[PDB]
């Protein structure tokens, strides 16, 4: 399985197609850090989170495991860095990549799901009180994402 | 495969068995080979007495496993 | 966690046979004295005990989202995008070591033409022959 | 559908022991109550009364399966 | 130095050894921690067992190794 991490990790440093630079960490490919940069007209715009990657000895037949490791203000995001996605639990492929995870990540960041929320607060202080989400989620890039 | 039962005095005979074989069809295989009956044998393994009712691999009996005989 | 199946390592213990057995005898006596046991076996268990063959359906209980990455692979797509072969890389209480499924099964790579008697080996290897004496053992004691 | 061996302070998720946890929702009072199964989360509304709260949970429990 | 021991599924723990202790430091190591005899201790490295009588310098145990834990299948 080595080989698909090694071709996984090819990809991304030749044309990462997200905005986000992953690589191995300890001289192990099973275990990878990732850059997430914040995404333009969006309170995280300006700050980059730091998610930690462990890939399952079963790749691809197994979904990787993500944690957000910077903390972060999102309905979807546990604040410990837990996350919610559904190509990571059910509807994972061996079809899918390292890459489309994280342009997925990058997407959940940049339209949030309030529908399915992981946290009910902050969902609903996006839904009904869009300044309020707009600003801690300001405040907390500012603190954690720098 | 085949196993060795020794006495404290004779000499030591070969008996072809298989894990499934139990202690009884140990000892119908020694009256076979000598003529004592089971009742007369005691087989230990390790220091420990082999029951009927029980087969080999119970024990970890294995290839060329030495068993001790006592009338 | 609350289910489950033989160790393949059990070798290590040259007894294992014989506690397999005992397992097997003390179930089937839980079994008659109508005591419950919160304990639970993967379906290959029941499926073998039963006398019923174990296919790819047991493995979705034992690995279920491993057993949709195998079944994507039989049908929902050509697969062709691991160089995977007929072989199974373990680590034994840090002993590497690799399992050949078929005859020179290292070497020959996994392709579309050979994927269905592929998957057919791996799914039976892992379930029954990585298992043969243990459950056999399990079987004669719980009969 | 199987407690952990322990009990339920035995409970575990993706990542590891996780308790199981009940977490408000400020949601119209006739949505659903929702569920996470990665860490035994359990996101429910404050339901007003308990005729109300016991026929939303089991519409839940049951359009599950 | 530190070394780890593991089980098959379980927690991992640390004990601080040295090359020339005997195994049977290890083992009575391991007790104080979980409470196992040495007697039904059974540890293995790189897949081969150990022995009471040689120690970690027999073994070319070094920092940062990791051992794993059994428990023992009497016969009788």
């Amino acid at each position: 399985a080595l080989k698909r991490i090694h071709k996984e990790l090819n990809d991304l440093a030749r044309d990462p197609p997200a905005q986000c630079s992953a690589g191995p960490v300890g001289d192990d490919m099973f275990h990878w850090q990732a850059t997430i940069m914040g995404p333009n007209d969006s309170p995280y715009q300006g700050g980059v989170f730091f998610l930690t990657i462990h890939f399952p000895t079963d790749y691809p037949f197994k979904p990787p495991k993500v944690a957000f490791t910077t903390r972060i203000y999102h309905p979807n995001i546990n604040s410990n860095g837990s996350i919610c996605l559904d190509i990571l639990r059910s509807q994972w492929s061996p079809a899918l990549t390292i890459s489309k995870v994280l342009l997925s990540i990058c997407s959940l960041l940049c339209d949030p799901n309030p529908d399915d929320p992981l946290v009910p607060e902050i969902a609903r202080i996006y839904k009904t009180d869009r300044e309020k989400y707009n600003r801690i989620a300001r405040e907390w890039t500012q603190k954690y994402a720098m | 495969m085949q196993i060795f039962v020794k006495t404290l005095t004779g000499k030591t005979i070969t008996l072809e068995v298989e894990p499934s074989d139990t202690i009884e069809n140990v000892k119908a295989k020694i009256q076979d080979k000598e003529g004592i009956p089971p009742d007369q044998q005691r087989l230990i393994f390790a220091g420990k007495q082999l029951e009927d009712g029980r087969t080999l691999s119970d024990y970890n009996i294995q290839k060329e496993s030495t068993l001790h005989l006592v009338l | 966690k609350t289910t489950f199946h033989p160790n393949r390592t059990s070798g290590i213990n040259p007894e294992h046979l014989s506690f397999f057995k005992f397992i097997g005898m003390i179930i089937g006596k839980a079994i008659r004295d109508q005591c419950f046991l919160d304990c639970h076996f993967s379906r290959e268990v029941y499926k073998n005990i039963l006398g019923r063959p174990v296919s790819l359906k047991d493995m979705e209980s034992l690995d279920p989202d491993y057993y949709k990455s195998l079944v994507w692979i039989l049908e929902n797509d050509i697969t062709d995008i691991i160089e995977e072969t007929f072989s199974v890389e373990t680590d034994d209480y840090g002993e590497h070591k690799v399992i050949n499924l078929i005859e020179g099964g290292k070497d020959i790579i996994v392709t579309e033409a050979n994927k269905q008697d592929y998957v057919k080996k791996v799914v039976e290897y892992k379930l029954q022959t990585s298992v043969k004496e243990q459950m056999d053992n399990f079987l004669v004691g719980f009969y | 559908s199987k407690v952990p061996l322990n009990g339920f302070k035995e409970l575990s998720g993706v990542n590891g022991v996780c308790k199981f946890s009940i977490h408000r929702d400020f949601g119209s009072s006739e949505r659903l109550p929702s569920s996470h199964t990665c860490f035994n989360q359990l996101n429910l509304p404050p339901y007003e009364s308990y005729e109300t709260l016991r026929g939303s949970l089991l519409l839940a429990i049951n359009e599950g399966h």
